DNA sequence: ACAGGATAAA
DNA sequence: TTTATCCTGTTAGATGGTT
């Protein structure tokens, strides 16, 4: 009975078996057996305005109701396993960050995004592991997570992509001239204008917590209002 | 006194300065021979070490890749490669060094099969560590070429029994590496295995030569396989089911023979007084069983021959550091050598209050001596700083620890009248400032030594009164320092 | 692997001064190198630096 | 992280 | 016109924490 909820977490993870190849090319197959079944109800959803009924939709399938039921069960629980069994990978990926702004859970929350979605794309007829094609997807949705919900005042995408890209520079520069480059340097090696860079380098910082010991810093801030004695 | 350490004198013994009154005995708990240690700045030894040695062979320090990597040349010309690295303990039955070997090294993986080689049947956990070979052979080694992949179907290229040459790209991505017949195995529409085998293909007209060949066959060189046709090595000849039905399959069978015995030469130890002998004892290792079907793209080591080290009987708990002996002839010849080191630690002498007395250490060996089990080693000897005489010692069944010195300036002589003193006793108590006679009073406490004629001798005491209910931290005739409770 | 032959560390003598530093509003430093050695464990490649 | 594409807001 | 902001995809293999 631990109190930690992390460690909860890696045992519920830890009573899944790893899946092996034969195990991944089946239940991709499975996978996509379901999508298309699930592309043909949206068909269906297109047609009739509304969502068709388990009987309309085996209709569509020429199929008894009962097999189609089936079918889509079997594709329902192969798509879960195949996101059960991963969860690992998503860790895996997901420690590798858990020091930018997002706790670890929220980290590993959001691969499991990552993950369900390389599930759902992967091909077996490609011929490759399922955790090659995995790790792209838990990459992807970790890095705009991070984007997206470490920042109180939370900054686009393109301008973490600016504001790398200006690390970079400057550090060439500083390995180019031996020195510390100035303002001016890098804002024509950046080919924008020095307000540009100084505007970047203002949105970039962090909100300072107003319980900064100073005492802490909301009470040495005044109010906006009108002074009583400017009534 | 230091623990274990024994009194040399009885109470009473009246000692000079420097006299031995305790001894400190340590002892070579199995004997051997001694080894000094050299004077690094210190004219005293601080330990003495207990030692077999092995030496005929030469060994030689070659870096390669930055490694520095021991060859051990045989006096035979054979070499050894040196698996353990120098200030290694290593128990026995450990690999110390392998044979530098490529003749039992495949191309690819294949089959195996024996031909008169016996093995050791003891342990099957050591078969990570191969089967200690008991009767030398012949080992038949059928090549072939396996992909183990659990890829789909799709991704297949060549078919099955499809006669192939090396290079092409038989699955997406895999590449065949040697020229002969591929075997496929899929497993509901997934690739699974695939086996190519190098060996001569050709017709099968009559079944029954086929069914002669159902479950493969070895056929030597010059025997005729079937009329007009002839193995001219030794082939192992198989009935496969290609493209167009059967054919058979002459797959080149290579014959690796080995020794009875392993014939590289075992160096002797060279000194009796170790009644455990510690050698190098040259084992031969087969990594798998009798008709493994062993599936590899590279290469494996089929034989092995290690250097491991044996013992006596009851020496297996024995660890032997690995060392190198510059030859006294050639110094820069070195010689591997395992040691069976036992260390005797030598403390330094202290003689500034730890025991109050001067501690002195003296070997009871020289370098190189052979010393029989229990035989004395060193004695650290307590010298009394001040003459006297020694009391305190009790006796039976418990260790000496704290012993008293009695010396000139803790007894006093006065002047007192002996006719009328006869009250008094040799030992008595004496408190100061009692009437010891009519107008006598004592000037200081003691015990009452001698009483001599117009003369009396007092060991300076003090008293302390105790009360009933105290709680006693000490013992009579006890032994106390300044500051004790 | 990366090896750092911290027992030759050099230190590059303080930019600015002590008067300097005190009267810009800066901080007196200097700055640490230490020689590495990047070892590649199969092809040898050695990489020394600063 | 990085590249391509769609779009609306400046 | 010209960016500012959002959306989707990526094929060696990887698969349970630090303080």
């Amino acid at each position: 009975y631990t109190e930690d909820s992390i460690r909860l977490y890696l045992q519920e993870i830890g009573r899944i078996r790893l899946l092996r190849a034969d195990e991944e090319i089946e239940l991709a197959r499975q996978i996509a057996d379901l999508l298309a079944l699930e592309r043909i109800r949206d068909e269906l959803l297109e047609q009739l305005d509304r969502l068709p009924s388990d009987a309309e939709w085996a209709a569509a399938v020429d199929s008894p109701l009962d097999e189609f039921r089936r079918r889509l069960f079997r594709g329902r629980r192969a798509k879960d396993k195949m996101v059960q069994s991963n969860l690992r990978l998503v860790v895996s990926i997901a420690k590798k960050y858990m020091n930018r702004g997002l706790s670890f859970q929220d980290l590993i929350q959001e691969g499991s995004l990552g993950l369900i979605r390389a599930a759902e794309k992967f091909d077996h007829e490609k011929g490759y592991k399922f955790s090659t094609y995995a790790t792209w997807w838990i990459r992807q949705a970790i890095t705009r997570a991070i984007a997206d919900q470490s920042r109180t005042i939370r900054l686009p995408v393109h301008l973490y992509e600016t504001i790398s890209r200006i690390k970079k520079t400057t550090k060439l520069l500083s390995q180019e001239m031996g020195r510390k480059p100035t303002e001016e340097e890098i804002a024509t090696r950046m080919e924008m204008t020095i307000e540009k860079l100084r505007f970047i380098a203002k949105s970039a910082q962090l909100p300072i917590s107003l319980e900064t010991p100073i005492s802490r810093l909301g009470d040495f801030i005044e109010a906006d209002g009108e002074t009583p004695e400017d009534e | 006194l230091l623990p274990g350490a024994e009194p040399t004198v009885k109470n009473g013994d009246r000692v000079e300065v420097g006299d031995v009154l305790a001894e400190t005995k340590l002892t070579t708990e199995r004997g051997g021979t001694v080894r000094m240690g050299e004077d690094n700045g210190s004219s005293t030894h601080r330990e003495v070490e207990i030692i077999v040695v092995l030496d005929t062979a030469t060994v030689k320090a070659e870096a390669s890749q930055g490694r520095e990597h021991y060859v051990i040349e045989t006096k035979g010309g054979q070499r050894f490669n040196l698996l353990a690295a120098p200030g290694t303990k290593v128990t026995t039955g450990h690999v110390v060094a392998e044979l530098i070997d490529s003749r039992y090294r495949t191309q690819t993986g294949g089959l195996l099969k024996y031909s008169g080689v016996e093995i050791s049947k003891k342990g099957r956990a050591k078969a990570k560590q191969g089967y200690e070979v008991t009767k030398g052979g012949t080992l038949l080694w059928i090549p072939e070429e396996t992909h183990e992949v659990n890829k789909d179907i799709s991704l297949l290229n060549v078919e099955d029994g499809q006669l192939v040459e090396a290079g092409t790209e038989v699955v997406k991505d895999i590449f065949c590496q040697t020229t002969g017949i591929v075997s496929v195995t899929q497993n509901n529409d997934i690739l699974r295995e695939i086996v190519i085998k190098p060996g001569d293909v050709h017709v099968l007209d009559d079944p029954d030569t086929a069914a002669k060949y159902d479950e493969g066959r070895l056929v030597n060189a010059g025997e005729e396989v079937f009329p007009g046709l002839t193995a001219e090595q030794l082939v192992w000849a198989e009935a496969v089911d290609g493209t167009d039905g059967p054919l058979l399959l002459l797959r080149p069978v290579q014959e690796l023979v080995i020794p009875d015995e392993p014939p590289v030469p075992s160096q002797d130890s060279s000194q009796e007084s170790s009644s455990r002998s510690i050698r190098l004892r040259a084992v031969q290792r087969l990594q798998f069983q009798d008709g493994e079907r062993i599936k590899s793209v590279e290469g494996v080591d089929l034989l092995r021959t290690q250097l491991v080290l044996e013992s006596e009987e009851g020496s297996s708990q024995l660890s032997a550091d690995i060392e190198l002996l510059p030859d006294s002839k050639d110094p820069e010849t070195l010689r591997l050598q395992l040691v069976i080191i036992e260390p005797v630690v030598i403390r330094r002498d202290v003689a500034s209050d730890t025991t109050h007395g001067s501690t002195h250490t003296e070997l009871r060996v020289k370098d190189g001596q052979k010393v029989k089990p229990g035989a004395v080693i060193a004695c650290t000897q307590i010298q009394c700083k001040e003459a006297g005489v020694v009391r305190g010692i009790q006796e039976g069944s418990e260790a000496v620890r704290r012993l008293l010195v009695e010396r000139e300036r803790d007894c006093v002589t006065l002047d007192l009248d002996v006719t009328a003193a006869t009250q008094l006793q040799p030992g008595s108590l004496i408190v100061a400032g009692t009437q010891l006679v009519d107008g006598i009073i004592a000037p200081e406490s003691g015990e009452v030594r001698a009483i001599a004629p117009g003369q009396l001798q007092l060991r300076i005491a003090r008293p302390y009164r105790v009360s009933q209910g105290a709680v006693l931290h000490v013992e009579d005739k006890g032994l106390v320092q300044r500051g004790d409770n | 692997e990366l090896h750092f032959l911290g027992k030759q560390y050099k230190l590059k003598r303080p930019k600015y001064d002590v008067d300097e530093a005190k009267r810009r509003d800066g901080t007196y430093s200097v700055q640490m190198y230490v020689p590495t050695r990047l070892i590649n464990k199969e092809t040898g490649e050695i990489k020394e630096q600063e």
